[PDB]
């Protein structure tokens, strides 16, 4: 079973945004569908439900979104939608489409409601100082500074390096996020076998690939 | 609105041990309670529905019980893969509501961090900034402190810290600390040090560089 979500990103307060979700692997027309959202401040919240053709696609909404959101579905496309209007900053969070009982979930998409402007990340290489010590392993990294909104995604060597990777949660400071990612590889393999961080920021349509070279 | 209450926020268990998670409803919700497992950066997954019915594909170490206002999820023998945040939810009455979640931490042996320090890049200096980064990687337990020194003197302003969730593969934690100065201030000092203090030792793990190196 798969629920594939589309949409999300940055929207101004008072603005509108539509989320979509295409179902495959369950008989969509027989299932009630929901939207659920999640935030650090408030946790998981149910948003809206939509029922079946036999009952005229009747709906339910959380009181906090009634009159501002519309849940809809297109059974011919096996798709459920959430149209959000007059958006408020308290509406920011990760939005998931789900089936009844929350049996099947989409992957989630971050909706950020803010008047702050999209800003692409600066991606800086973290390479050890020239007088750093020697060890059988070496740690390298990338510092991702000054972007808005979330998210960014970080890979190393386009995903082929994963075992030695830690990417850290972003922190917000005055309308801009900063994140970092480290990778640890055997020291005999760098710089001979190259190591590059790839930082994708879909909101600004920018991916940066920074190769980490010795100082 | 029906409130689902979960406490405590976290429990720390060794592999093989039994853990019981509790969930209190503010109203009688009959058997309309489900349990979900959520790992970081992932959607929740259904474990139990109807208070006690195990969902297809869920390992049999997971059971659910209870009714009316009190509900329990039991893991008979905790496995490393069970590292996650567990939420209950009620579907008795609209609006449907979720509990706040109990995190399950997997216990492991104490491990000191691997500490690495990095100077500002030339690219960042060109723009007028100077971030010094220290990674404190693969340690346990979770609590840790970083102290930044500039020419031997502590600096607290300009420090940004971030901690990972517990690592699925080795049950450790990691932390990144960034001291951000302007290029102007960075170029007026010589030595930059991060000191990691962790329960494994009162002696800090010290990494440093100087701008002459």
């Amino acid at each position: 079973v798969k629920l594939e979500e589309s949409g999300g990103g940055l929207v101004q307060p008072g603005g509108s945004m539509k989320l979509s979700c295409v179902a495959s692997g369950f008989t969509f027309s027989n299932f009630w569908m929901n939207w659920v959202r999640q935030s650090p401040e408030k946790g998981l919240e149910w948003v809206a439900e939509i029922r079946l053709k036999s009952n005229n696609y009747a709906t339910h909404y959380a009181e906090s979104v009634k009159g501002r959101f519309t849940i809809s579905r297109d059974d011919s496309k096996s798709s459920v939608y959430l149209q959000m209007n007059n958006l408020r900053t308290e509406d920011t969070g990760i939005y998931y489409c789900t089936s009844y009982d929350y049996e099947y979930w989409g992957q989630g998409t971050l909706v950020t409601v803010s008047a702050a402007k999209t800003t692409p990340p600066s991606v800086y290489p973290l390479a050890p100082g020239s007088a750093a010590q020697t060890n059988s392993m070496v740690t390298l990294g990338c510092l991702v500074k000054g972007y808005f909104p979330e998210p960014v995604t970080v890979t190393w060597n386009s995903g082929s390096l994963s075992s030695g990777v830690h990417t850290f949660p972003a922190v917000l400071q005055s309308d801009l996020y900063t994140l970092s990612s480290s990778v640890t590889v055997p020291s005999s393999t760098w710089p001979s076998e190259t190591v590059t961080c790839n930082v994708a920021h879909p909101a600004s349509s920018t991916k940066v690939d920074k190769k980490i070279v010795p100082r | 609105n029906i409130v689902m209450t979960q406490s405590p926020k976290s429990m720390s268990m060794s592999v093989g041990e039994r853990v019981t998670l509790s969930c209190k409803a503010s109203e009688n919700v009959g058997t309309y309670v489900s349990w979900y497992q959520q790992k970081p950066e992932q959607s929740p997954k259904l474990l139990i529905y109807g208070a006690s019915n195990r969902y297809t594909g869920v390992p049999d170490r997971f059971t659910g019980s209870g009714s009316a206002t009190d509900f329990t999820l039991t893991i008979s023998s905790v496995q490393a893969e069970d590292l996650a945040d567990y939420h209950c939810g009620q579907s008795y009455s609209y609006p449907f509501t979720f509990g706040s979640g109990t995190k399950l931490e997997i216990k492991r042996a104490d491990a000191a961090p691997t500490v690495s320090i990095f100077p500002p890049s030339s690219e960042q200096l060109t723009s007028g900034g100077a971030s010094v980064v220290c990674f404190l990687n693969n340690f346990y337990p979770k609590d840790i402190n970083v102290k930044w020194k500039i020419d031997g003197s502590e600096r607290q302003n300009g420090v940004l810290n971030s901690w990972t969730d517990q690592d699925s593969k080795d049950s450790t934690y990691s932390m990144s600390s960034t001291l951000t100065l302007t290029k102007d201030e960075y170029e007026r000092h010589n030595s930059y040090t991060c000191e990691a203090t962790h329960k494994t030792s009162t002696s800090p793990i010290v990494k440093s560089f100087n701008r002459n190196e």
